[PDB]
RNA sequence: CGGCCCGAGGCGGCGGGGGCGACGGGCGGAACUUAAGCAUAUCAGUACGCCCCGGAGGAGAAACCAACCGGGAUUCCCCG
RNA sequence: CGCGCCGCGGCGAGCCCGAGGGCCCCGCGGCGGAGCGAGCGCGAGACGCCCCGGGCCCGCCGCGCCCCUGCGGGCGUGC
RNA sequence: AAGACCCUUUUGAGCUUGACUCCAGCCCGGGCCUGUGGGGCGGGGCCGCCCCGCUCACCCGGUCGCGCGGGGACCCGCCCGGGCGGGGAGUUCGGCUGGGGCGGCGCG
């Protein structure tokens, strides 16, 4: 599901700590809060840099 | 530039500089760094000692990023702090709101003791201290602190 | 289960009575036969299928005998001139192991079918016999067929002729990974030109 | 440019100039020689660009 | 030195210590091959050893014959349990 | 006398073979040269010889690196 | 192409058209900033228009004396 | 005709050998190939050797496979080990010096 909806994942990595996790799921969750879905915009370089 | 160069300067001489005794042929002492120690020894001991032999233990692999080790002295401290606030903290020097300096922030470990620091208390946080940095530090009232 | 767990659990030790008499009387066979044949069926089905065979209309197994020992070189009356270092004629080692031999044998001897894969079946003092799976691949049913038509791609031509089968890739070195290997990819050939390139750039 | 062709000295002893001569005596192989090469040819790897802070 | 020295290691963050990591049938599939099969010449030789209770040369003989010293220790730990009669 | 097994001749449809001054893959493999001589070393895992594809090829989704408040298949460029 | 020295330009405890991305714009290393010790490691203010010398400080090798957390700290002496 | 005699160059090559450093080849030993039985000797408290049947591996003959043999678990082959080895390979064969060489050594 994330991969469709444009998210690379990456099952081979693992967290080392909780703080890791905290970071990342901030980032998917706005990530979330932040994309539509179907004169629309096309973001230009590094999402979220 | 050619135009500029000594080369040209010797045309209608023969020889250009190498001499008529002498001459200019191809390599008449040997190629690269050879004879260091037979017909050149006095070129390699008058300028390279130490060149010939062995010294010291050996590392079939050195980790360069665990041999690194970036340090600063005390002189340097309060330069770290920006120039617009430094009056302020020096004016109301406090044991209650003292500042507080995180060098490894600023990508140092260990703190060496040149110099000297103003009459102002200050928290200094770093991974290692040097003998002196810590007498001069505890010596005009700041504390040496360890940071994980 | 099934019945291949027993089978590689009996293959996996050789030196029982049972054994020893099976590959008596097949070396004996194979010491009458020629030195490359076609096989009606593999005589180790479940090795066969570990390394991909599926008896279906397209494949192929054959079975070739290469000789053992080392290696000798093509120097007249035994005499190699210039320097020293390169003077031994006898006692030296080839560089491809033997069953990489054995299928570039039958890739010479069979030229229009496909190369896939090959598995150890017996041994003497004298010889040693491999069994090649090959693949032709024209037959509809091959090329119809999702799971294998990869090898219908014309990039896959003489695959053992260019190393890239699992013993060409083990003579080049990649069965292995990291420290060790890091001139070995993506040959070694390549790795030097990259590593002993000048680049001269504009604005040097 | 001007090695393509096949010449070698002949030695001395044959009352000529040394250099290197095709099949039949002509002269090649020289900056000096009609339809040598270069003594120093020219390179594209000389530096073309300069750098400006 | 293989580590960078800095006390408080591990002061931060609170680390992962993930979930380290048989088959009976597996086990029956080799007793059954075993029954039918039996064992491999150096193992006999190994097992008349053991039962003349030379435990020292038994580690010599698998030592030589398999190339690896636990790989040894642990072949002659099973073979003792048939050895000892 | 039939079945299965291992072979033999013929017939039909389909495929292979040769060709290239580059790039690419797999093998065999020098000597001149440098060391101010010369054997190890260097030149060079180059010249050259043989085989094999393609429009690229090879490589590739860890029996990896690490020692960190850690990264995460392959290729290529900068850097030492 | 690499090494040494000299001259000139820009900026200066800093400096810098990597590669790359949008004769213009943005752009990491790196080098310099601290040395010494085979290494465990420890770690420089005191003077001076400039130059030369003297003195003193840091490391490596040795040795008095005092002590706290101790084959660890402090304070000294010597080539 | 850039002396061919003579000398120098850290320039060669043909030939030799008791120069230096090696290579083919050949001889010798164990092991694998490699079966199935019977015996003797000695040691240490199972081990090491040695011998001799059989045929089925492996090898050699005869024959138009027209009415037949000989060897044999040894030989070959392969792996490792030791010896012989100018047949062959590569290379070296100081310096000073009233020219060089024989001689001498103001070569430390
Ligand atoms: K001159
Ligand atoms: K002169
Ligand atoms: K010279
Ligand atoms: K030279
Ligand atoms: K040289
Ligand atoms: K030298
Ligand atoms: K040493
Ligand atoms: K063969
Ligand atoms: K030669
Ligand atoms: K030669
Ligand atoms: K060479
Ligand atoms: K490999
Ligand atoms: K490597
Ligand atoms: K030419
Ligand atoms: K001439
Ligand atoms: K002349
Ligand atoms: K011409
Ligand atoms: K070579
Ligand atoms: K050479
Ligand atoms: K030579
Ligand atoms: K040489
Ligand atoms: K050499
Ligand atoms: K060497
Ligand atoms: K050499
Ligand atoms: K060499
Ligand atoms: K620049
Ligand atoms: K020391
Ligand atoms: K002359
Ligand atoms: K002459
Ligand atoms: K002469
Ligand atoms: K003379
Ligand atoms: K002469
Ligand atoms: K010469
Ligand atoms: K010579
Ligand atoms: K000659
Ligand atoms: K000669
Ligand atoms: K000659
Ligand atoms: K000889
Ligand atoms: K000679
Ligand atoms: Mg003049
Ligand atoms: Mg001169
Ligand atoms: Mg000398
Ligand atoms: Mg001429
Ligand atoms: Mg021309
Ligand atoms: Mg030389
Ligand atoms: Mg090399
Ligand atoms: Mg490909
Ligand atoms: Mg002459
Ligand atoms: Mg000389
Ligand atoms: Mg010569
Ligand atoms: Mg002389």
């Amino acid at each position: 599901k994330a991969r469709q909806i444009g998210i690379a994942v990456d099952p081979r990595r693992k967290n080392k700590s909780e703080e890791s996790v905290a970071r990342n799921v901030a980032r998917l969750k706005e990530y979330l809060s932040k994309v539509t879905i179907f004169q629309a915009i096309q973001h230009q370089g590094v999402v979220m840099p | 530039p050619t135009r500029i160069r000594k080369s040209r300067k010797r045309r209608g001489h023969r020889q250009m500089g190498y001499g008529r005794v002498g001459g200019h042929r191809k390599h008449p002492s040997g190629r690269g760094k050879a004879g260091g120690l037979q017909h050149k020894r006095t070129s390699f001991d008058k300028y390279h000692p130490g060149y010939f032999g062995k010294l010291g233990m050996r590392n079939y692999h050195v980790r360069r990023n665990i041999e690194y080790n970036p340090t600063i002295n005390i002189d340097k401290i309060w330069s770290l702090i920006p120039e617009e606030q430094r009056d302020g903290f020096l004016q109301r020097k406090s044991t209650t709101e003292a500042p507080v300096v995180d060098v490894t922030r600023f990508g140092f470990f260990k703190v060496l003791g040149r110099g000297s620091l103003p009459q102002c208390p200050i928290i200094i946080k770093a991974r290692y201290f040097s003998s002196d940095a810590e007498k001069k530090l505890r010596e005009v009232g700041g504390v040496p602190l360890l940071v994980p | 289960m099934g019945a291949y767990k027993y089978v590689q659990e009996l293959w996996r030790k050789k030196q029982s009575e049972a054994l020893h008499y099976l590959f008596r009387l097949r070396t004996w066979e194979y010491r009458q036969l020629n030195a490359i044949k076609r096989c009606s069926h593999p005589t180790r089905p479940e090795k066969a299928r570990r390394l991909g065979y599926k008896a279906k209309r397209g494949y192929v197994v054959y079975r070739v005998r290469v000789r053992r020992g080392g290696r000798k070189r093509q120097c007249v009356h035994g005499i190699s001139y210039g320097k020293p270092r390169n003077i031994g004629i006898v006692g030296l080692k080839p560089s491809r192991s033997l069953r990489a031999l054995a299928e570039q044998k039958v890739g010479r001897r069979l030229p229009s079918l496909r190369v896939l894969n090959s598995y150890w079946v017996a041994q003497d003092g004298s010889y040693k016999w491999y069994e090649v799976i090959l693949i032709d691949p024209f037959h509809p049913w091959i090329r119809n067929d999702p799971k294998i038509n990869w090898i219908c791609n014309p990039v896959m031509k003489r695959r053992e002729c260019r190393g890239l089968t699992s013993a060409g890739r083990k003579a080049r070195g990649l069965h292995n990974k990291g420290i060790g290997a890091m001139k070995l990819r993506p040959s070694k050939r390549a790795a030097w030109k990259r590593n002993h390139t000048r680049s001269l750039r504009r604005y040097r | 440019a001007g090695v393509q062709c096949t010449a070698h000295s002949w030695g001395p002893g044959r009352a000529v100039a040394r250099l290197p001569r095709k099949h039949g005596g002509i002269g090649a192989y020289a900056n000096f020689a009609r339809g040598g090469h270069m003594a120093h040819p020219t390179t594209v790897i000389r530096r073309w660009c300069r750098k400006v802070n | 030195p293989g580590k960078v020295f800095n006390l408080k290691k591990g002061g931060a963050v609170v680390r992962i210590v993930r979930k380290k990591e048989t088959k009976p049938h597996q086990e029956f599939v080799k007793s059954i091959i075993q029954e039918c099969t039996g064992m491999a010449p150096y193992e006999m030789h190994i097992i008349e050893l053991l039962r003349m209770n030379k435990d020292r040369h038994a580690l010599r003989y698998a030592k030589k014959r398999l190339g690896n010293i636990k790989r040894a220790k642990a072949k002659r730990d099973q073979l003792s349990v048939y050895a000892r009669n």
